[PDB]
RNA sequence: GAUUAGGCUAAUUAUGUAAUUAGCCUAAUCC
RNA sequence: GAUUAGGCUAAUUAUGUAAUUAGCCUAAUCC
């Protein structure tokens, strides 16, 4: 009964994230210690002519970005644990997330370690020109 | 990789996968969205926006190694070292039903302390906006072996209420014993899945109010505390886990436990399983293998108890050897061959089970051995024999007294921890039917230089007098004897011993 | 007092009361602790320390009067003034089961906007250390009428999500309408029980960003905001409550609503209950009774709309009287007996429904007067008759157009609020089958002192010319006519009307 | 089903406390304006020979005090609402509270508007002599 | 209901065979 | 599952009767 979702190679770190007090630091320490980053992320085929904002309803990726599914690059969705927001709603689920092409090795880690700018909705340091 | 796992399995009865923006993994995407390049396509399609899919928590593995994070699935050798923190743990579960199928949810949690917690069936539900840890539909397992779980489906409490109860019970059990909590399990899979409901892990932390190691975590306060300061806390922090089934056992728990122990029997509840699991672990670590290289730190009045035991031993053996004028002494269990008393001139012989000196023999006393040392006195200080001879002086630990250095054991025995872990067989009074209780008395012959006691054998007390030299010494022997007797030791002697003989010496 | 109430009823299944130190009231204390002096005694008895008891929230009564605190259960006469704030409200509930029995919890919440929210069953649990609001076990009510509630039992969301969704929906509905929120309810008991989950009350407060009255409360920020600034807020602050059942109604909601309305029918959901409740309240306050003494403030372009409507009336009636040269006019619904056009010399007669002047009549036009007034023209500026005659000039508000001055009404009608509230029956195009839609044009005859338009009837446009005196006036008429048309007013005229006749006048 | 707990005469103020942002202020405002104080508290039979401390695990009432059950004099326990403590734990439940005999008309209001001293455990102004 | 091992069938990929996935049967343990 | 109204029974209190509480039945509304 049921349908399988995750690979065994992702089973350890997710288990760790399911038990830690602070999951974000746990995943970052796991990856920075030489652990393998998460896989099985949903990558989208894109004609590469988008606007380049961080989070969007439809895939909008430029020549230097790749589009991922929103739930695939959220650690709390991957581990099926409680989200840290007081509203309780994930900001990634149901939307598409643009990742720079030099950070596609760890999209989950990139989303954990970065936030979009409030006014232009681009990544801070990767598209935000609010000098 | 390519090998899939049952962890986080989608247990919903839906016939279709999720859209790329809502699916958590690539495998979870419906195949109509997929292309040949392991890439998804945002098709022009409507989506099942509101959904609720039960996610399986079965299949955890805490094997990852990160610097700064302790290893929680400890080995056998560390479990023997942390034996004071051993708590048996068993979970009986319920099967997800109705709108979900393919996962199990904890129903009854039992610990070796004898306490059961009944919880409402709660699982993880993925929705269109996030995750929820909420009550789900569940049914008891089919079969007569699980028929007692049917009433428990209407007595479950909420998980945030049960977490604090578990923390409080564990803090009450282990506060004066250990800074740690080691869950002793059998077939640890569902145990770990259930432990995800009330345990938190991380780096090792100090208590916010003292220097003890933190053992509980408070999520409203976001703080860490030891067992003493853990009131109101709702999570167990950094517990150790031990799987007895991985120690080379075949069959189920019940047949393995029944082979060695005949005391832990009763109704089928999770607490009885936990007690049986801890009993089997104790038997495996301290009876099947007896390694005495492990030294355990003192936590109480133990050093003092050893000296009191030696003092009481010297006095009692002096009185017993003097009375009756037996000139032959046999000491069973001595690993050093050193006599306790030397004032009466008597012959000495030494025996031990595992001696490390050629002066001491390897005799194993069973029952026949009474007529061979019939000519003298036989010493059984801290030696356990199910049949003591008529001419013996015996000191046996009462396993029914519970203390910080006495733990429950196997088949009515007890684990006694005094710089070492000795397993002492159950205290049967039928092994002393050939002997008598030793009365309380004192005897000395030191020169002298108010207290009144009829049993105080003393040169002054022959004429009814008393002196400070013996008045303080009797009080010292009094506190030593009281400590030894309240610690759980009992003394036995041959039936012809009497106090009034000591007046003649 | 001595009358007990069902509020805070102990819904647990335990068979005994609590100890004096744990019971909240004297009634809840077990009888073994009580004496004859209405005093309790602390016995030397063990206490069942870990307990959990479900506490009922059914039976709230907000009838307390405290200075500085507004009255929230308003009566009918102020509800009529706050009519712009009216939101229907209905809750469909679930029964506590398993470990509890004797209380209901909200399951589905519905509003007259048409939105339904589904929630987890959450109740109050009394613990030996205090209170906690958490999920409890609940089942749908038995019976065929509630079979649609069975699927929703595992489809809900967490209450913190639903609170912010409710606040967002209410902010969207009432931002440009009012500073307040009035919940229009039927059998307000369980509605108030559910409102305890998402409403906060207190003294009247000001918005933290502007001068508007605060309608939402943010507990993470502990701040107050109006509808415009309530983004992310999670509580409704100081709402009004109205119970329509207390307005003298017998039977249930459905048979009372169906007696007056035929358009609010559908499946059995909470939103349909709420829509029916609001429709019944509208019918009770604005059809059954007509109290036009109540004055409403302006919130938008109403004073401009009146002048534009008067200008359009003068132009259209002037053109209609000039075309065909009818010498007799019957103006229905005029309560003042004042004509709008006087340049053509025609005879005038006036009628009204509830007038206050002896020069006018009290005719109730139904169908039969079509041959009574065929000798002239009949004026129907803002009068509601289901059959307009062949010789009429009619203005009818389109009830399907929704604006700030147009609220939903009863039986497909609408409530038009311009200083006073008029209930206009539904706009049926089949009542104009004896007339024609009025084509747009402009007509004037002022002396003169580039613009081009074929419908601009003007002495210059007869030769194809144009002047500023008419060019500016024609742009003003476009403004006025465009406002009037966009507001929701439709014009109808007799079938023999044509613009080209006005060239001769 | 179930067993009744409270009187109807207390149903008004408790309902108010269940809806207000500040329950303590609302209760004090209600009783200050002339509203009746809460009744049906758990008064204890005592020998009138005690230490006189504010909160105790056994009734310790002197000649000038009366002892009540702790949960019966706590407004948050009475209204079954959230306690102000972050951990949610009541300081009164499961213990006995000594109220001065000149303040027994409103025990709940007295416990709301007073605190015990942190070193001597007496009521400040009603037994505490920490000069 | 869950996992592990074995057998059978089908599909995909790779170079007659191997790996993975899905389904069925047997055994053990867990529920 | 909740409340209101009515009837019956029992208990307590007060002075043949009254009030309150608890249980059962009928009706109405809510779920
Ligand atoms: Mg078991
Ligand atoms: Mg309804
Ligand atoms: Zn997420
Ligand atoms: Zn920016
Ligand atoms: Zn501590
Ligand atoms: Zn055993
Ligand atoms: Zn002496
Ligand atoms: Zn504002
Ligand atoms: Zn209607
Ligand atoms: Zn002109
Ligand atoms: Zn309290
Ligand atoms: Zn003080």
């Amino acid at each position: 009964a049921g349908s399988n979702t995750e690979f065994a190679s992702n089973s350890s770190v997710l288990s760790l994230v399911n038990f830690t007090v602070d999951p974000q630091k746990a995943y970052l320490d796991f990856v920075n210690a030489g652990g393998a980053p998460l896989t099985n992320c949903v990558k989208m085929l894109t004609p590469k002519t988008g606007t380049g904002i961080a989070i969007s309803v439809k895939p909008e990726s430029t020549a230097d970005q790749e589009t991922y599914g929103g739930a695939s690059v959220c650690l709390y969705c991957r581990a099926h644990i409680e989200h840290p927001d007081v509203s309780g709603v994930c900001k990634y689920k149901g939307k598409f997330v643009q990742i720079p092409a030099q950070c596609v090795r760890d999209p989950v880690g990139f989303c954990l370690s970065n936030t979009p700018c409030n006014v232009c909705q681009y990544w801070i340091g990767y598209g935000c020109n609010c000098d | 990789s390519q090998i899939v796992t049952g962890l986080f399995k989608d247990c919903s009865r839906e016939t279709s996968g999720l859209s790329p923006a809502y699916a958590p993994t690539y495998v979870s995407v419906d195949d109509k969205y997929k292309t040949s390049d392991e890439l998804c396509v945002n098709l022009n399609l409507p989506a099942n926006v509101p959904y609720s899919r039960v996610i399986s928590r079965m299949g955890f593995k805490l094997d990852a190694t990160v610097p700064g994070y302790p290893k929680l699935f400890i080995t056998r050798e560390e479990a023997v070292r942390q034996v004071r923190s051993w708590i048996g743990f068993d979970v009986e579960g319920a099967h997800a039903s109705r709108n979900a199928c393919g996962t199990n949810v904890p129903l009854q949690l039992g610990f070796s302390t004898g306490v059961n917690f009944v919880v409402q069936p709660v699982g993880v539900v993925d929705t269109e906006w996030g995750n929820m840890l909420t009550g789900i539909a569940a049914r008891p397992p089919p079969g007569e072996q699980f028929k007692h779980l049917v009433p428990l489906m209407h007595k479950g409490a909420a998980w945030p209420i049960v977490r604090r109860r578990i923390v409080q019970m564990l803090s009450d059990t282990l506060d004066k014993l250990s800074d740690y909590c080691t869950f002793v399990c059998w077939a640890h899979g569902f145990a770990l899945t259930s432990a995800s409901y009330f345990c938190k892990i991380g780096k090792e932390q100090k208590c916010c109010m003292c220097n003890r190691r933190a053992a509980a975590y408070s999520s409203p306060l976001q703080s860490y505390a030891c067992w003493t300061h853990s009131c109101g806390y709702d999570y167990v922090y950094n517990p150790f886990f031990v799987d007895v089934q991985q120690w080379g056992y075949v069959g189920n728990l019940a047949t393995n436990h029944d082979r060695y122990c005949s005391v832990h029997q009763g109704a089928h509840v999770a607490s009885n399983d936990a007690i049986m699991t801890r009993c089997l672990a104790i038997h495996s670590c301290f009876i099947e293998r007896v390694d005495w290289d492990i030294e355990y730190p003192y936590i109480s009045h133990e050093k003092k108890l050893n000296s009191c035991c030696r003092i009481v031993e010297r006095n009692v053996v002096r009185a017993a050897l003097l009375a009756g004028s037996f000139d032959k002494v046999y000491d069973i269990g001595n690993p050093k061959g050193i006599p306790i008393v030397d004032d009466p001139v008597v012959d000495w012989h030494y025996f031990d089970a595992q001696p490390l000196t050629r002066k001491v023999q390897q005799l194993f006393y069973t029952e026949d051995m009474a007529s061979r040392f019939a000519d003298g006195l036989c010493l059984f200080w801290n030696c356990n024999v199910p049949k003591y001879p008529n001419n013996a002086i015996v000191c046996r630990f009462d396993t029914r007294v519970h203390s910080e250095f006495n733990l429950p054991g196997c088949d009515g025995g007890s684990l006694y921890v005094n710089k070492h872990a000795f397993h002492t067989p159950a205290y049967d009074v039928s092994a002393f039917r050939d002997l008598k209780p030793l009365p309380f008395f004192y005897y000395s012959t030191t020169p002298c230089e108010p207290l009144k006691s009829a049993v105080c054998i003393t040169a002054c007390n022959l004429g009814g007098a008393v002196c400070r030299k013996h008045a303080t010494e009797y009080r010292e022997y009094m506190e030593a004897y009281n400590l030894v007797s309240a610690s759980g030791f009992r003394l036995w002697c041959y039936k012809t011993f009497d106090i009034y003989n000591l007046w003649s010496t």
